[PDB]
């Protein structure tokens, strides 16, 4: 190609970039930390993990 | 912990997909101290005398 | 390809010709091999963790 080398370390390079984007707008973002455990991070089932 | 259950009748095949397998975590168990005391009440009045 | 019944009856005149043949098979005894397979298959992120 002529303004770049091989479709793969160029779509890479792009790729590392877009992560930065989407991590940036996710971090200022409004979402409520959706998980499966809802305030039971220390308050998760007993020794069985049921 | 406790290693898996023998589970035999295993047999597979030479070559084929290999199966997710199977696994099994570990157990907490969990004590809570106990509080001893003693007490020694003596008057001046009684220790006096030899 | 062990010994034949003991013939506790094992007599015969002393101008008598022998008898029928005495084929008998190559009896083999073979068996098969068994693949045992145990898979295990953890994900990278709680490779990570301590």
């Amino acid at each position: 190609n002529y303004g770049r080398g091989r479709e793969l370390m160029y779509q890479l390079e792009k790729k590392g970039k877009e992560i930065k984007r989407d991590l940036e707008k996710i971090l200022l973002s409004g979402q409520a930390r959706t998980d499966v455990l809802a305030d039971q991070y220390l308050t998760n089932s007993a020794a069985d993990p049921a | 912990d406790a290693l898996a259950s023998v589970d035999g009748n295993n047999a597979h095949v030479e070559g084929s997909r290999a199966e997710d397998g199977e696994m099994k975590p570990t157990v907490i168990k969990s004590n809570v101290t106990q509080i001893l005391r003693k007490v020694v009440r003596v008057s001046d009045t009684a220790n006096t005398t030899a």
